[PDB]
RNA sequence: GCCGGUCCGGCCGAAGUGCCGCGGUCGGCCCAACGGGCGGUGGAAUCCUUUGCAGACGAC
RNA sequence: CCACAGGGAUUACUGGCUUGUGGCAGCCAAGCGUUCAUAGCGACGUUGCUUUUUGAUCCUUCGAUGUCGGCUCUUCCUAUCAUUGCGAAGCAGAAUUCACCAAGUGUUGGAUUGUUCACCCACCAAUAGGGAACGUGAGCUGGGUUUAGACCGUCGUGAGACAGGUUAGUUUUACCCUACUGAUGACAGUGUCGCGAUAGUAAUUCAACCUAGUACGAGAGGAACCGUUGAUUCACACAAUUGGUCAUCGCGCUGGUUGAAAAGCCAGUGGCGCGAAGCUACCGUGUGCCGGAUUAUGACUGAACGCCUCUAAGUCAGAAUCCAAGC
RNA sequence: AUGAAUGAAUUAACGAGAUUCCCACUGUCCCUGUCUACUAUCCAGCGAAACCACAGCCAAGGGAACGGGCUUGGCGGAAUC
RNA sequence: GGAUGAACCGGAAGCCGGGUUACGGUGCCCAACUGCGCGCUAACCUAGAACCCACAAAGGGUGUUGGUCGAUUAAGACAGCAGGACGGUGGUCAUGGAAGUCGAAAUCCGCUAAGGAGUGUGUAACAACUCACCUGCCGAAUCAACUAGCCCCGAAAAUGGAUG
RNA sequence: UGCCUGAGCGGGGCGAAGCCAGAGGAAACUCUGGUGGAGGCUCGAAGCGAUACUGACGUGCAAAUCGUUCGUCUGACUUGGGUAUAGGGGCGAAAGACUAAUCGAACCAUCUAGUAGCUGGUUCCCUCCGAAGUUUCCCUCAGGAUAGCUGGAGCCCCGA
RNA sequence: GAGAAGUCCAUUGAACCUUAUCAUUUAGAGGAAGCAGAAGUCGUAACAAGGUUUCCGUAGGUGAACCUGCGGAAGGA
RNA sequence: UACCAUGGUGGUGACGGGUGCGGAGAAUUAGGGUUCGAUUCCGGAGAGGGAGCCUGAGAAACGGCUACCACAUCCAAGGAAG
RNA sequence: UCCGUGAUAGUUUAAUGGUCAGAAUGGGCGCUUGUCGCGUGCCAGAUCGGGGUUCAAUUCCCCGUCGCGGAGCCA
RNA sequence: AAAAGACUUCA
């Protein structure tokens, strides 16, 4: 050996380490899908805030196995994804020291949004008329400065990127009023056309509906829920130590061997847990829509039935969804009311995975827990109530 | 390559949480004459450090006869798990559980070693082992 | 004639960084890269208070 | 039953030297394998490598190096058990047998025994071996060993003794430095968004279906590649559902108490019985890749040596491994 | 290398005595979770000891053959919780 | 001086100053040569007197250089490619069977310019093709053998790579 | 450990002596109901003891403590006070147990500044020369002893 | 005036599980040697006053058949 | 079933246990007894095990129900069904 | 495994001073006796294996195989 | 008033 003996896989990953506070509260992508499609109408990412979880029934697809064709449940995360202001076009250069931004062209209108951008972001909580953000030049003197910058940019072939922010007062459950700034790359066809489309995209907002199609495979990036500080069992998934009693209980035995007389970095030790960056890949985007006013929702008998995307009474500790929304398959990183960023899937084959969509039957809507379903149930509850309902 | 062989199934089709570990005692769902089994092993699990092999609905098992046929007390014989008290989650999304934990004792051919069943079988087991299924009075 | 700051602009430069030219002006044949002043002319954040998506304190 | 002065001047003991012993290898190849040294098996003899058994020594400690075994937890080697790619066969399939490259990931759960070791049982793809002060007591455990009590056997006149067996028989310390995990944190003209030198690693494997009752085969039996499904194992994450909890809060029922019902108290830190948001896992539920360069090897073009030759100058492919892809 | 008052055998009752089996049961275990309490943490106040020749990075090597420091290599923004 | 280093080398030391040296060293770290003439190695062999410390053997190697000796050569070699071989007689033994081609005699000649009773492939056995020798085409060295150097091979270990 | 003299043991369970009735037998004595209650008896309070977590504590609350568990609890019991027996002696249901935190021989003071071939330490400068780790003896090998190795101080004038 | 489904109290008063025990069929913890076949060993008891006359209660004790102490008997000299 | 009395029975066998229907009768044997007790005649009893009920003059019902259990059966597998 | 302690005929077991070896039982042969047995006369060893010393070794040393006893702490 | 024991099976 030496020992022992009866030997195990080692608990809790090393590619998911350091298990440590993330530097900022809002996730940050180090790489993007490739330019293999349409021009910078294709913004390479979008953002929202996680509302909770709901659930869906869908008409499926596969055929190889025993259960088939037909209705299934699959689990859903709801995100409120209001339209986000692409404020400015950022010009990145390839250099042999990495990318370097050159100059940035700005819309005429961010204007509570830059005051929110000056709130941690910069600091001191926005009361009588401050921080300050610089004003625009005289119009077409400043537009010729900008269009001379466009000239250099669109001759020397900049790898085009966008500054965008979340106009947060379109969410309700964070009762908070502050903008969240991000760097999103713009990807597409040829580089001149790519600058042109990015220019025509900063001089007006962008919704989810212009970057992601329903069913599409999206990589979702967030920062985990924080615990605080923890021991090894709930921070790396190590065993409790068993006897009835013991002068150490949830403990590692040795944090090394006699040699190495120095505790290795790879040993499972206590510390902070949660608030970790993560990219979680290949999420099938089951619906995008709006409370209304886009759809409709679902249909009367049948396909399947009308359900506003909230559980009634609201998503616990969030709120009521009532705006633009994104239903994403399964888990999505974070708590509830945290910035989550969505990016087109990185793994270009490009393939299966998903392909075909998948009739929305139920959303869930609930109405359940002692009562339900909506409409006829609410009528039935009101009959038994009757002065407090 | 594998020392042989067969048994380890096909895609079940559903999700089961393991309910019967090593040394668990279990109903015999046939009339072979066995009438209480003891589970020793599962055809196809691999475990780890300090932890019991546990078995579930649809596993092909070896079990030994704690009560039961003359061919049986204290023979060690193959078996299939037909019912379990710990919930199973279907593709639809319903959870099913049974009253009892039960298996049938099986031939190396995968047929029952008894003439007839007792109690229901989950259809999921019946799919997998169709010569257990074609003795089954009720399928759920 | 030959050089040195300059007004006004372009090319590597994609930053830091530089150079080189159409028409003239202050000049020739100490202090560049840093600075340290006596002087003229000219155009924010921590805290606080209440909270948390955050949290042992601090931090966010 | 001990005590004292000392000694690592000298033992047990860990370490170090050695490496006879042990483990593994090469060479040679008598010989056996129907015939055939080299599919396989392989003696005598012979040269080595390892340092992980044993022995030897007495360098280190006796103003003190905590013992065996176990557990958990990190890391490694390769002489590779499986998995990848290979070559040969006494490789018809096909189970296989031997061997090459190769350490990425796996290498289990139990019955007896303190055991290490080992025996046994079902498993498995297979359930590899070897180091890290026999890794691991300022972690644990405390069964053996190894105090003081006692029995038996053997020996002894006896006290008492045994590498003879047995029952009982204790586990101290508040971390100064250092190490890492995790949180803070000046200089500099500012906050924020970023880049990315570089640092860590994430996917492993199985079953079954398509193919096909085909190939191959007298027959018996019984394959492959993709294409499909699912699950063992690992990782990250969320909590719609199912499952736990639920010492917010509201109900049944005591005993005793506030005169009495009514409304309350105490009986644990919830009297007991019944159940939620949040947190969580019963594997709850969601999410895990082509290209480039190589090894062994199989080839192309090809001389030295007019021929032949896979390589020597050049080149085409080729591993779960390397780089990238990617966090 | 059993053996008869160094007592042999045998044996009901008794036992915080030694070993083993079964049913009942169960968080010991699969495999961990939530929850209470007092600690912890932070605040005011009170206020200690052990210990201390020593400055105090890692990998190798060397050396009385088990280096925080020699030697060569490699790393390190202090301070503080 | 030897990376470090009780006992290896130089050297035996009052203190200081200057000069020149010893051992050993002269690409940088590090003063001082990227010194000269020549030759071998391409494995990163390899930067090493000595050392518990620097390993590498028996045995093997058309890697490469070098030395030598014998024989064969323009009375034409070595190799390759191409071309010639009738008859005695289907060679005597032995044996289902050799009959060129299991095993074992025996290897001569007529007829001939060359032309062995034959080198490897055969079918149960019977069935054909090549080849000894000789010749052309080609044109220059070839082959045998001793000896030696270096390198290569044998060559697997444990926290991380080095001759400091 | 003994002696003297006091004191303490909720409550419950089981049911020995033997005798009544009812009943049998010639007697002997027997059956069934029943009464009464014996006990180093049982389950357990005051009280005693101290098995287990091999827990908590382990510079403690404590120089052996705390919590929960467990044993005894009318007896060879427990316990207050008055009180015997004193150091190779006492006391011991005998373990080398116990004799004021001290027991295979108490504590105190003295002899006493024991004695140690063993460990440790032994305090100002400089100069000239400069070691031995070998040999015999020795109850001798961790020492002595006697040369061997040294060094000073004097006296004199060969030697490879 | 009749009085459906029906719900309650009381009673006769099923069947599974709670006893606890007895019985039967059984097997069986572990263990004693009662008879037997002929093909065994040990001694020679009893069998003739059996070479110590038999038998008997009783205890002791012996390889065992048995022996003997005490008392009794004649199925005994 | 209330209340009051504590009883009543058994050495002529009570209470209890086991038993490979009771009578009319069968078989024997010269007679006496032994044996046998049954299918038939007669009376009683039970209809898979057990309790209860309606109906009807009469049932506590093999060819009625209720319905627990035991066990077969039908299934368009809901429920019936003996 | 260390210190102690032995061996002699088929079997159990005496013995010496260096020159000399026994017993009992068992067994082999007769006699008892009709025949066995009880009894009665008669008989018969390389002193464990092994080497050395000496005039002469069963006897005196050294080794070894076996069978015995007795020790083997403080873990 | 006695030293002293045995003596295969079926016929």
């Amino acid at each position: 050996m030496s020992h022992r003996k009866f030997e195990h896989p080692r608990h809790g990953s090393l590619g998911f380490l350091p298990r440590k506070r993330c530097s900022r509260h809002r996730g940050k992508v180090k790489s993007f899908p490739k330019d293999d499609q349409q021009k910078p109408c294709h913004l390479t990412a979008f953002l929202g805030y996680k509302a909770g979880m709901t659930h869906i029934v869908r008409e499926v697809e596969k055929p190889g196995s025993k259960l088939h064709k037909k209705e299934t449940c699959e689990a859903v995360t709801i995100i409120e994804t209001p339209p986000l202001v692409i404020v400015g076009l950022v010009a990145y250069v390839k250099t042999p020291r990495g990318l370097r931004t050159l100059n940035s062209v700005w819309a005429q209108h961010l204007s509570e949004d830059v005051r929110r951008r000056f709130y941690k972001n910069w600091c001191k909580s926005k009361k009588k008329a401050f921080t300050k953000y610089a004003l625009k030049y005289d119009s077409d003197a400043g537009k010729k400065e900008i269009q001379l910058q466009l000239e250099k940019m669109k001759k020397y072939a900049t790898i085009v990127r966008v500054i965008a922010h979340t106009q947060i007062r379109k969410m309700k459950g964070l009762k908070q009023k502050k903008a969240h700034l991000m760097e999103i790359q713009v990807n597409g066809g040829t580089i001149a056309d790519k600058v042109d489309y990015g220019y025509k995209f900063f001089e007006k907002e962008v919704p989810v509906e212009a970057v992601f199609q329903k069913d599409e495979m999206v990589d979702i990036i967030g920062v985990t829920k924080g615990k605080g500080y923890e021991g090894v069992v709930t921070r790396w998934g190590v065993t409790r130590l068993p006897r009835k009693t013991h002068r150490g209980l949830r403990k590692v035995a040795c944090i090394g061997a006699w040699h190495p007389a120095r505790v290795s970095y790879t040993v499972a030790r206590a510390g902070q847990n949660g608030y970790h960056h993560r990219t979680e890949m290949n999420k099938k985007i089951y619906k995008m829509g709006k409370s209304g006013q886009e759809s409709h929702e679902a249909c009367t008998e049948f396909d399947r039935t009308e359900k506003d995307i909230t559980p009634m009474g609201g998503f616990p500790h969030y709120g009521v969804v009532k705006g633009d929304y994104l239903m994403i398959k399964g888990c999505c990183v974070g708590p509830k009311k945290r910035v989550v960023t969505l990016r087109q899937s990185l793994l270009k084959q490009t393939s299966r995975l998903a392909l075909e969509e998948i009739k929305l039957k139920f959303i869930d809507t609930s109405s359940k827990f002692g009562h339900g379903r909506f409409q006829t149930t609410d009528e039935k509850q009101k009959f038994y109530g009757r002065l407090k309902a | 390559m594998s020392k042989r062989g067969r048994g380890g199934s096909a895609g079940n089709k559903f999700r089961m949480s393991l309910g019967l570990p090593v040394a668990a005692t279990v109903n015999c769902a046939d009339n072979t004459g066995a009438k209480n089994l003891y589970i020793i092993s599962v055809k196809g699990i691999k475990g780890r450090l300090n932890r019991l092999p546990s078995a579930c609905v649809g596993d092909m098992v070896m079990a030994t006869v704690k009560k039961g046929k003359p061919d049986l007390r204290k023979k060690v014989m193959p078996a299939v798990i037909v019912r379990q008290r710990k919930p199973w989650r279907r593709k639809d999304g319903v959870f099913m559980y049974f009253e009892d934990n039960a298996g049938v004792i099986v031939n190396p051919k995968g047929e029952m070693k008894g003439s007839a069943i007792t109690g229901p079988i989950g259809k999921e087991c019946a799919d997998l082992w169709p010569r257990i299924a074609s003795a089954a009075n009720a399928i759920v």
